[PDB]
């Protein structure tokens, strides 16, 4: 009811398990301490007697009943969890900051990721965060200037732990104003940002390696079937364009269901569920959980990557022995999507 | 109760307002008037240091109705370019007042003042004047750099620090606050502006550069060709070099150190 | 990035002038370009950003013979496009010959506006083919802009003519663009008169003032083709990333249009996917089968459905294709704009790559077969025989657009793995 | 420091007039000079301040053949400016002559005016080239002063007179006037009755009238260029402070001028320097580049947002320049005055140093060099030639103002390091 810390000397903080008295059950523990945290973060204070003097008619009763002692504590848990929820959803505004988790962090934006790797395509080098770290979120920076996308816009921080491999994001949240979001809950939707990343970066290779109808084959007819790389192009683009689509629906199902969820229900222990369940689905439905499936589909991207590599400094049509580098490429995607038929199984 | 009549009787916001406005932190219309005598060539003794004429200057230029407890009066201490030290200035408050404005922290209100009087003197050396004309172009090449710090220096860190003490003051309502706020208020002026932290690594190398722009306007009377100086190429050559100095050592800021204060003048456009 | 639109010729000039009057209202801007006090999109790539938020279309109007350029000129949007960047036959020969002495300065204006964009990515031309004056120009100045932008992409959003067949020479100029456009246009998206006019004449009753009304269908389907674009999202947010699926050889660049709701003035997404396969929302007139396909949906479109639409269809196998290619139906995206309204709150468009249009490249190039024997309509006028007193770059477009038929059918064949 | 504005000619009398008058309401002073009623400004700069309630301006007017000088002497304001300093053709030559005879009474009016101030840091011409009357005397006058004053620096408010091109000697009398302009005077800022005129058309339907409502546009500029020097500031409280930055070299001393809202009649800093950059805020008429810009704002303007206000303007590059110099735009800030209107509570002003000034200076010398070689209006006038029988002073302007030509297109160059 007050929040007071240590109400006594042992024997913020948290379950002492070995001390709770057996029949008291684990499970109404734990709703005790929800009621507590709270506190010191209401309209509790304006019925605290009356929550006071029913506890204070439980001490007056000879016998004890778990049946009544919970009917109290579960009164006293439905409004101290309604305030939570009565605040963040319209005071602390938790539906409308879920729109820049998504589109800034899951890479819900196109501008803002997408010209950013056009104009920082040169940290590929490894870093030692000497020079490289202040230039990214620079150019970050920099790339929401382009159009718009000018308002707020201090707190995203990029930061350096291979030039691509390591840049994982930083939000600073209001810690009063938000314990949903947490140092642990944070970090998983930092690894789904860094996976979601490597997908779009290869996906900008091959829609640029499609230079074959820009330019070569424009105008040009060079040679067919004596100088050309077999359009692998396409394929290799299936299994890449087709993750993109998957991607849509497993991000965009989930955000759906998270944001009329929250709208139904009315105590804040509940809505944590429920994002807890949004993020948890997010990982395994994308296959991020660490799987066989993922590992195969990490070493399909770096196949790709290399097959960008290879077109990239020929230049005009020419096979510099391209054919020794094409044959590994061509035999290892086959060798490899076959392994895309675990799925299938 | 006390705040709210240290400001209506023991006035505070005019006394302190006082010590920034047409005193040591902004010039004003002012100071430009005692400046730019102190600076003039002609009747001038080789330091200039007869303080009846220091004084004298001040009283000219109070400009203002109150005119009244400042003294220009300070010894000058007893050197690259002229480098002159000295020309100290001290403001007399009251008792009902100086507890919140020491004897103390005077010296560095004064430390701030110099900075600005050499900058403004720097400034003002290189735009009173208007091979022969490639001197003209390095005139653009000097200016430009000297002018682009004392943009920073004067508008950047003390006019937009000046306005969020202005204003936060006004909320505070305590003896001690107050002093703690005005104590924060000095302790980021003086640590913005270079003067203290590493002296040796950033300080010395803006006061060459300043050192050079002095040495230049000092060989150099308006009215004739025939300056027969053929160390134009070595002062092309020196402020180059020693440019090249400071923007990397600006640059190295990026590592370790104020990196908001740094990058911030760091983009001085180079070139 | 920004993408600027050489909208050209008067058929060409009437639909550039309705399709960015079509942003103008879907997006927050009013006649004079000026924000609106009522009006999260990317405006950038279709709209110059000014200073005083005058967000001008980045439009290069070329009027030749001006006669509908001057009504442009007189019209409340005029001061919404202004660039000030306009610049003064019925034989493709006449029109390319003309635009040959004022290449250079057009070719300016195209340089102005590049370098006042960041970095430029497509040149999107509102062309019209056999359009007198618009053809002729419109294939030299497609010649021209590749040399100069190699790295660069160029689409048309090519009117292909068909009024049931006046222009008697409309087949030999018809003929001559395609070659242009076969071997210097990266895409191609094509429409028709007569597939217009007969959509027209079923949803509305319009028949005489076929061109006018018809004017509005193509604008819907030309707004609609970029609003995945226009719109923020991280679905397909570039044009090239898009352009890509529809396209997949470098001869065969030519798209077929389509809308669910032909009238637009709920629906789930099992409907209106199946509702577009259907002949009659399609909007141009030996086995044949699609290479690709790809659909965009605005509206209040649930998510979970999706997975299950996707495979319902599938299983329906409305659409049947066997390319070549191993081509899947794609399921995209889009936010329909506030403000207009949010009729048929669910409508979509599809853009595919169908072997059908080789049909209509066949029956122009039998007209023109036809027409050649006779040399009923040789022009022979100065122009046209000094000009080409050969008349072998028509042969040589006979043969080329003989190619594109022939490697059409060969992408019906199961071995278009080898030579078309 | 206190400056004296020698307004001379006509057109030169009718902007000094306004320009005193806007100082009057925007100060704390009335019509009769006496102390504004409801009257932080420091009014001596600009108005000798006396116990005496009249606190006459240094305003020095000329009359030569007065018509409008009489017309200024009935007004309200005859008090305010009451020095008792006021002394009695088309030509340039004619204007010059006039000016010889009357120069010591004139130099002596010039005298007692700097006697009396304290210091007098210099003097300002409201200047009207090829002004009839305002030309020859102006030029003589400038020759004058200098010679007197070696010290002191001149500045010249031109009204470069630009009317779509009645004086048929025009061009001469201009060529003339530039040439004493380009050797005798420390500083200029340039401005133009077309452009000014386009600028009436774009924001009013003013037309016919254009030299009354002009007026206004002209004094807007003049008193703001001043506004830094008239109000107490941290910074350029000293006229030479000022516009030291803009010129870098003696020769170019002419300087351009733009007005972010035009139409005065909040705003973001991001936004006004952005929009001063457009060229519709210009009121000026091979690559070519600007050699320094400068801005400064009065209103309510946020001082931290400036710094990454610098750094956008730097982003947006809507600024092109390529000079010799290392010269970057730098940022200014002033206060807005009380009592008059606060509209558009943020608004600005720029003052550059442009090499496309150059052009306007060769357009007149592209009318004298063609009207040389007719000698369609050598005047002939006896005091014409008994004044200039070789009428060889127009040649010697032709190469003085030529290398002023040339050495613009040479700041262009990348070695004004060679001489320009
Ligand atoms: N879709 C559409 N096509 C048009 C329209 N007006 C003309 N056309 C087409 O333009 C072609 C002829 O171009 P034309 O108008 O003669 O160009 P001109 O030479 O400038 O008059 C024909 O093939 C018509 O189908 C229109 O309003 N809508
Ligand atoms: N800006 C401006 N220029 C004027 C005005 N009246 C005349 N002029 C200019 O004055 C020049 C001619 O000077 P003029 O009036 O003949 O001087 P006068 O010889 O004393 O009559 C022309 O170039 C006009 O552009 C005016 O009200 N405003």
């Amino acid at each position: 009811l007050h929040g007071l810390l240590l109400d006594q000397h042992e024997e913020q903080f948290s379950l002492r398990v070995e001390i709770l008295p057996s029949y008291i059950p684990v499970r109404v523990a734990e709703k005790i301490l929800f009621v507590g945290e709270s506190v010191q973060m209401s309209i509790l204070k304006n019925q605290e007697d009356t929550f006071a003097a029913e506890l204070h008619r439980l001490k007056q009763q000879p016998l004890f009943s778990l049946v009544d002692f919970e009917q109290v504590v579960d009164r006293i848990r439905s409004t101290v969890a309604e305030h939570l929820w009565k605040l963040m959803v319209e005071e602390s505004d938790l539906l409308g900051q879920l729109k820049i988790i998504k589109d800034f962090y899951l890479l819900g934006r196109g501008e803002l990721f997408q010209a950013f790797i056009d104009t920082a395509q040169h940290m590929l080098k490894t870093p030692p965060t000497a020079v490289t770290e202040h230039d990214v979120n620079v150019a970050f920076q920099q790339s929401a200037h382009k159009v718009l996308l000018d308002d707020d816009n201090l707190l995203p921080l990029l930061h350096l732990t291979s030039g691509w491999a390591a840049l994982g994001l930083s939000y600073k949240v209001q810690w009063p104003l938000h314990i949903l979001f947490t140092p642990a809950v944070l970090e998983k939707y930092n690894v789904v940002f860094k996976y979601l990343l490597s997908v779009r970066r290869v996906q900008a290779e091959l829609q640029h390696c499609w230079a074959l109808q820009m330019q070569r084959k424009h105008l040009k007819s060079n040679q067919t079937d004596a100088i050309k790389w077999r359009l692998r192009n396409h394929m290799a683009f299936l299994v890449d364009n087709l993750q993109y689509y998957l991607q849509v629906d497993v991000l965009e199902s989930q955000f759906s269901q998270l944001l009329h969820q929250i709208n139904s229900t009315r105590d804040f222990e509940s809505i944590r569920l429920a994002h807890d369940h949004f993020l948890s689905n997010l990982l395994a439905q994308s296959f991020i959980l660490l799987k066989p499936v993922f590992h195969c589909l990490n070493e399909i991207l770096d196949l790709c990557h290399s097959f960008c590599s290879l077109v990239s400094q020929n230049l005009g049509p020419l096979d510099e022995r391209g054919a020794a580098q094409l044959s590994i490429l061509v035999k290892g995607f086959s060798r490899q999507s076959s392994l895309l038929f675990k799925i299938l199984s | 109760n006390l705040m709210q009549t240290l400001k209506k009787d023991y006035r505070l916001v005019e006394y302190l307002q006082a010590m920034r406005n047409f005193f040591l932190m902004e010039g004003g219309d002012t100071m430009y008037d005692f400046y730019t005598s102190i600076f003039d060539k002609i009747r001038e003794k080789e330091t200039w240091q007869n303080v009846s004429f220091l004084n004298v200057q001040l009283q000219e230029a109070v400009g203002q109705r109150y005119p009244e407890d400042s003294s220009r009066l300070s010894i000058s201490f007893e050197l690259p370019v002229h480098i002159l030290d000295g020309l100290t200035l001290s403001y007399k408050v009251p008792w009902p007042v100086d507890i919140v404005i020491s004897l103390e922290c005077q010296k560095i209100y004064n430390q701030v003042f110099l900075l600005l009087l050499q900058i403004k003197w720097a400034k003002y050396s290189l735009d009173v004047l208007l091979q022969i004309h490639r001197m003209f172009l390095l005139r653009v090449k000097l200016m430009h750099f000297v002018n682009s710090l004392h943009n920073y220096i004067m508008t950047r860190i003390l006019h937009s620090t000046g306005l969020e003490f202005q204003h936060q003051v006004e909320e505070a309502k305590d003896l001690d606050q107050l002093i703690k706020i005005h104590y924060r208020y000095l302790s980021t002026i003086h640590d913005r502006c270079l003067l203290r932290e590493k002296v040796s690594f950033v300080k010395e190398a803006i006061m060459k550069v300043l050192n050079l722009a002095l040495m230049f306007a000092d060989g150099w009377q308006a009215g004739l060709g025939t300056w027969r100086m053929e160390s134009i190429e070595k002062m092309e050559s020196d402020f180059k070099n020693c440019h090249m100095f400071l923007v990397t050592i600006l640059n190295k800021a990026v590592c370790r150190g104020s990196f908001p204060h740094l990058e911030s003048l760091a983009l001085s456009l180079m070139a | 990035r920004e993408i600027i639109t050489l909208q050209l010729g008067q058929c060409g000039n009437q639909i550039g002038f309705e399709f960015w009057k079509q942003l103008c209202a879907e997006h927050g801007i009013s006649p004079e370009g000026i924000v609106e006090e009522f009006a999260t999109d990317r405006k950038d790539v279709f709209f110059y950003q000014a200073d005083d938020e005058h967000y001008i279309p980045r439009a290069v109007l070329l009027d030749l013979e001006p006669r509908v350029i001057h009504s442009i000129l007189n019209s409340p949007y005029a001061k919404l496009y202004n660039p000030e960047n306009i610049y003064l036959g019925n034989n493709w020969a006449s029109g390319f010959s003309q635009g040959e002495k004022i290449h250079e300065d057009i070719f300016d204006i195209i340089d102005r506006e590049a370098d006042g964009s960041d970095s430029l990515e497509g040149f999107v031309l509102c062309h019209s083919i056999a359009g007198g004056t618009g053809s002729g120009l419109g294939s030299y100045l497609l010649e021209r802009l590749n040399d100069r932008y190699p790295k660069k992409l160029v689409q048309t959003y090519s009117v292909f003519p068909n009024q049931d067949e006046d222009v008697v020479v409309q087949p030999y100029n018809s003929l001559l663009t395609l070659k242009r456009l076969t071997q210097n246009a990266d895409c191609v998206v094509v429409l028709d008169n007569t597939a217009l006019n007969r959509i027209a004449t079923d949803r509305l009753h319009i028949q005489n003032p076929s061109f006018s009304q018809i004017n509005q269908l193509v604008s819907t389907i030309m707004s609609a083709s970029t609003t995945t674009l226009r719109y923020p999202g991280y679905m397909n947010n570039d044009l090239i990333g898009l352009i890509a699926s529809l396209i997949p050889t470098p001869r065969l660049h030519f798209l077929m249009t389509g809308y669910t709701p032909l009238t637009t003035d709920k629906t789930t997404v099992l409907d209106v996917m199946r509702r577009l396969l259907q002949p009659k929302n399609v909007m141009v007139s030996t086995n044949h089968c699609y290479i690709a396909i790809l659909n965009i949906i605005q509206g209040e479109v649930d998510p979970t459905q999706v997975h299950k639409s996707l495979q319902r269809i599938r299983e329906r196998k409305l659409a049947n294709f066997i390319p070549w290619g191993p081509a899947s139906i794609q399921v995209a995206l889009s936010r329909k704009s506030p403000y207009l309204p949010s009729a048929h709150r669910v409508s979509g468009l599809m853009m595919a790559n169908h072997t059908s249009i080789s049909s209509l490249f066949e029956r122009t190039c039998r007209q023109y077969d036809k027409l050649r024997k006779r040399e009923a309509f040789l022009e022979q006028f100065r122009k046209e025989d000094m000009f080409k007193d050969n008349f072998d770059e028509m042969d040589t477009s006979r043969e080329i657009v003989q190619q594109l038929i022939d490697e059409y059918h060969a992408a019906t064949r199961p071995d278009y793995i080898s030579w078309g």
